[PDB]
């Protein structure tokens, strides 16, 4: 008798036991008992006029949109955080239509407003989206990088969240919509948005929420800003319960207890099958383990000393770095120093297609890490490097090499002629250890995976076999691409 | 008078391609909408067909297809099987009208079945209509191909061309046509002649049924 | 199942009025725009009025503005057309259709649509049949009856109360220049049969409430 | 170099009004003068504009409402990290 979608993000064992949410939308209803009294209207407003020619005011509900998805935040009822407080900023017109220009005014606003209340956690809802806009992204990292949690829709489009803004900008949390089947939402022809720019699902088909038609109406609804809201919901309990939570901490904990694997990804489109996580959102247990997330770069581009570059968020550290090409002409990776921060790079061959770096990004307090390289050596024993400094240890390997004519503890072993890169970290009581997996007659792709209680941090194809696509981790499993080849995973674990 | 294009009718036999054109202007096609396509078999309603400009709905066979260039759309039927017979229809969105507007719709007819000759039944007025004070002498034509028949009616054996109702030939169940002819005469006319004949020509073929007051 | 009904069409005379409805079932109404679309018998696909999910967007074709009104009611799941001083070129099937709101970011196509509810606007009153036999005289005979003088359509027939299928064609109307529509329905049967088979057709006109049974006996 | 940034989707530019973003570090006073000195060299050249907003806090910078024509002169202010074309957000 609760609604599917409320308990779909409610977890098994699930154990009921200061934050303010911005909307920034249309207009709210907000004398509706749903949210009456915990939703604060503020003076906000900047949005284009309507379009006269099709716009009958006496008939028109403003409230429709912003009112519903106040409900699914906060309502008493039917929301995710019951009676949570927020603030809403109008930047849609009676006609679902914003600016650029306005929504970053209404950002600047937040910030402002942020200044001056007193310090505590703050989530902000954008259930929005144009097309990819640099300023806008920039704006939304800038808050980002003040401690704001910023929530967005994938978008409704059926295509790569990736063009759409401020679905693209990295440090937002991006939300594709999965109906109760745990399928993408099918909206007209289109549905949810896709790519390696969403972070994950959540509940966006048949949302049953506050309706603006009276004080105590409901409706349902459909979209990737209903699934936004669900994600907002959860973050305001998750920011309610440990108030000082970071992004960073949020991210890789909503990462983490999301339902995995349930979506059946034929629903993409081939390409965006690897580059789409397959998590619908969940509630944590949380109130309070090593945490990593996989980072996928954008494709590198058919220019053939072209790179792709994968970059972990400011509070991360870089572990581990991949590479993957869909047909295997690929000259490696290399983790490198870019503004005293590591990041992945991939490089491409000399023919084809482009590249992509997959990076592995990793919650590890109090760590010093740094990459080690040696250069191609011409010995049968091949290039090898390893963590010398005591209490280093080994959490990735990565190889880049110069043209294709190869084909004859804490230690990373490559190819004679490519160079050879270590990861190595120091962080009280980290531990980690490597597991192999062998397969004669590769089918497409070898695997292994971490324990329960180990985190993949590294994943890596032995050298030696010319039929490797790629590999890159998938939560803690280790995936190698071919056309026998090893699957060799590093594993660790914090005391 | 629409303000899309699509050429009236187009044909082809079983297995052949055929494509349909949908021209618009700067206020639809060429100002960035897209051109969704939809199949009316008869006597049903509209069914999504091709949606943005070049996308099959689940269930809709490869063998069609859509793409989009400048001002126009064109959709494609490779194949051709004779249940894709029907009325397609282009769609726009058109930014003047602030409407999706409607191409005027393209006949599409599967050719290639073989000729039949038209059967003819004639019948002569009921005692019944003639105590009514009417009459109404019925020639109906039925399971020929192709589609067009021209009907005339002799009384005795000169021409009668007032008081003749044809109806336009239309497919039965079995892909075969049926149209029928209705000649309205007062009942002194009936009595006064000794024949009436309803001619059908069909591709050059000449059927004729006779009736007489009894 | 995705769903969507239209109804109360009707027969109506110039300058009335009708208010067709639309109920929908099986999807989430309350994010669809909504779209009436007419059809003129053996016309085009005729675009008549739109209206989103929040109705913040209502237009209509210039053949019809300041005539008919659009409107929605999402708690009842109703798509909603008042016709007023209606024309003769009013006449048609009316049909509804969704299309997904993207809020003017994307025009969709028109993905659902009904069955279609239909409209006569005609000077004249509804108005029965008269039906009269159309009597057979060994191997098969033809045998009908004559439906004649009847407005609007449609009528259907059956044969003895529909136990009798086989070799029934019953032919499509011709609309005479009196405004009025005559049909013939024929069935094909045994010579042998004749006079110990009984031959009954059941004409059915639903807009003007008549049935009417005739035998048809030979000779 | 400064570049200019438009919306990839044509039918949801907004031509017409422009977000002129400085470098970073850039200081309120010095946004608040560089919207006047667009403002003073488009006037004489006889085209009005309208500085709409100055920002600070986020980014540094400020939306003007100006002819396209303008944007070559725009690119050459001193401090101009980049401008970009106001275009539509939706409802999703
Ligand atoms: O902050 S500013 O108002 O832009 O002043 C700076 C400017 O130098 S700079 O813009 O090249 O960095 C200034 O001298 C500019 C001088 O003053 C005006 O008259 C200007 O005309 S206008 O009507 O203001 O546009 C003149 O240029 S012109 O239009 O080609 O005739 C011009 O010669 O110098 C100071 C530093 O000494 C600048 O201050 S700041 O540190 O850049 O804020
Ligand atoms: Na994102
Ligand atoms: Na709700």
């Amino acid at each position: 008798s609760i609604p599917w979608n409320l308990e779909r993000i409610t977890p098994p064992r699930y154990r009921a036991d200061l934050v303010e949410v911005y909307l920034l939308d249309t207009s709210i209803q907000s004398d509706h008992r749903e949210i009456e009294g915990r939703v604060m209207v503020t003076d906000f407003e900047n949005v284009p006029e309507e379009d006269g020619t099709r716009f009958h005011r006496q008939a028109s509900k403003c409230d429709s949109h912003g009112t519903h998805l106040a409900g699914v935040v906060s309502g008493r009822d039917a929301g995710v955080a019951k009676g949570a407080s927020m603030r809403s900023l109008r930047v849609l017109n009676c006609q679902g239509k914003g600016t650029v220009s306005g929504t970053l005014i209404g950002l600047e606003f937040i910030r402002k407003s942020q200044l001056v209340q007193p310090v505590g956690p703050l989530v902000v809802l954008l259930p929005l989206a144009g097309g990819y806009s640099r300023v806008l992204n920039a704006a939304c990292q800038r808050l980002a990088r003040a401690g704001v949690v910023l929530v967005t829709a994938a978008g409704n489009f059926r295509d790569d969240a990736c063009l759409y803004s401020p679905a693209s900008a990295p440090e937002v949390i991006t939300v594709g919509a999965t109906n109760a089947q745990d399928q993408p939402v099918t909206l007209g022809t289109l549905g949810t948005n896709f790519g390696r720019c969403v972070d994950l699902f959540a509940p966006g088909e048949d949302i049953i929420g506050a309706s603006s038609d009276c004080s105590t109406c409901f409706v349902s609804q459909s979209g990737t800003s209903q699934a936004a809201a669900h994600v907002a919901g959860i973050a305001a309990m998750m920011l309610s319960a440990e108030p000082e939570l970071t992004l960073a901490e949020l991210r890789q904990r909503l990462i983490h207890f999301s339902a995995k694997d349930v979506i059946n990804e034929a629903w993409f489109p081939e390409d965006q099958r690897v580059l789409t996580p397959n998590l619908v959102a969940a509630l944590p247990p949380s109130t309070h383990q090593l945490f990593c997330r996989t980072v996928w770069s954008a494709h590198s581009g058919p220019t053939r000393m072209a790179t792709a570059i994968a970059r972990c968020a400011p509070d991360e550290e870089l572990l581990s770095c991949s590479s993957f090409s869909r047909s295997g002409k690929r000259r490696g990776e290399r983790m490198e120093a870019q503004g005293g921060k590591l990041v992945c790079r991939a490089h491409n061959a000399f023919g084809g297609e482009g590249v992509y770096a997959i990076a592995r990004c990793c919650l590890l307090p109090q760590a010093a890490c740094s990459v080690h390289t040696a250069p191609p050596a011409e010995a049968s024993m091949g290039t090898r490097v390893h963590c010398h400094q005591q209490g280093h240890v080994l959490t990735g390997c990565s190889s880049h090499w110069e043209v294709e004519d190869l084909g004859t503890p804490n230690q990373c072993v490559g190819h004679r002629e490519a160079s050879i890169h270590a990861s190595c970290c120091h962080a009280p009581g980290l531990e980690c250890k490597v597991k192999e997996h062998g397969i004669p007659a590769p089918q497409g792709q070898v695997t292994v995976a971490c324990e329960e209680g180990w985190t993949l941090t590294g994943c890596s194809a032995l050298p030696g076999t010319s039929h490797v696509l790629g590999a890159y981790a998938v939560d803690n499993t280790c995936v190698v691409r071919s056309r026998a080849v090893t699957a060799v995973a590093i594993c660790c674990r914090s005391r | 008078e629409s303000v899309l294009t699509q050429p009236p009718s187009v044909s082809g036999a079983p297995g052949q391609r055929v494509t349909i054109s949908c021209t618009g202007s700067s206020s639809n096609i060429g100002a960035g909408y897209d051109v969704h396509w939809y199949q009316q078999l008869p006597g049903t309603a509209p069914k999504l067909l091709i949606s943005g400009n070049s996308n099959r709905p689940s269930g809709v066979p490869d063998r069609f297809s859509g793409s989009k260039s400048g001002t126009s759309a064109s959709l494609a039927i490779t194949g051709l099987q004779a249940e894709d017979e029907a009325d397609y229809y282009c769609q726009s969105y058109d930014s003047s009208l602030s409407g999706s507007v409607f191409g005027g719709g393209t006949k599409l007819t599967v050719l290639g079945q073989p000729k039949a000759a038209p059967s003819v039944t004639l019948f002569p007025p009921s005692s019944e209509e003639l105590q009514a004070n009417k009459a109404t002498l019925v020639c109906l034509i039925s399971d020929f191909y192709p589609g067009a028949v021209t009907v005339a009616w002799k009384a005795d054996s000169s021409p009668v061309k007032a008081g003749v109702e044809t109806t336009t030939p239309s497919k039965q169940s079995n892909n075969k046509y049926a149209a029928s002819s209705y000649l309205s005469l007062t009942p002194e006319q009936w009595k006064s002649h000794r024949s009436y004949s309803c001619q059908v020509t069909h591709e050059g073929s000449t059927v004729e049924k006779t009736v007489a007051p009894t | 199942e995705v769903q969507l009904v239209e109804s109360g069409g009707g027969l109506v005379k110039p300058g009335g009025s009708l208010r067709l409805s639309c109920a929908a079932s099986g999807f989430t109404f309350s994010s669809y725009s909504m779209n009436w679309v007419r059809q003129a018998p053996g016309k085009g696909l005729e675009w008549v009025s739109s209206i989103s999910s929040s109705s913040s967007y209502i237009s209509y074709a210039d053949s019809v503005k300041g005539r008919f009104t659009i409107s929605r009611d999402n708690a009842k799941n109703s798509l909603y057309l008042q016709m007023n001083s209606l024309r003769a070129e009013d006449t048609a099937v009316y049909f509804c259709a969704r299309d997904y709101d993207f809020w003017s970011a994307y025009y969709d196509a028109f993905d659902v649509w009904g069955q279609g509810t239909m409209v006569t606007v005609s000077s004249a009153s509804t108005k029965g049949p008269s039906v009269f036999p159309l009597a057979p005289s060994g191997g098969t005979a033809a045998l009908g009856c004559l439906v004649k003088d009847y407005f609007p359509e449609p009528v259907t027939v059956s044969w003895n109360s529909g136990a009798l299928t086989s070799g029934v064609h019953t032919f499509p109307a011709v609309l005479q220049s009196s405004g009025l529509y005559s049909l013939s329905s024929v069935v094909t049967v045994p010579s042998s049969s004749l006079g110990t088979q009984t031959y009954i057709c059941n004409v059915n006109h639903k807009p003007s409430n008549t049935k009417v049974d005739k035998k048809v006996e030979p000779k | 170099t400064a570049t200019f940034h438009r919306c990839a989707k044509d039918p949801w530019r907004l031509p017409g009004t422009y977000v002129v973003v400085l470098k970073e570090e850039t200081h309120l006073s010095q946004s608040e003068r560089t919207a006047r000195r667009l403002q003073a060299q488009a006037a004489r050249r006889g085209y009005l504009t309208k500085i709409l907003h100055v920002f600070h806090g986020l980014l540094p910078g400020f939306l003007v409402k100006m002819s396209g024509d303008l944007l070559e002169l725009a690119l050459k202010l001193p401090h101009v990290d980049y401008i970009e074309e106001d275009s539509s957000v939706f409802a999703q």
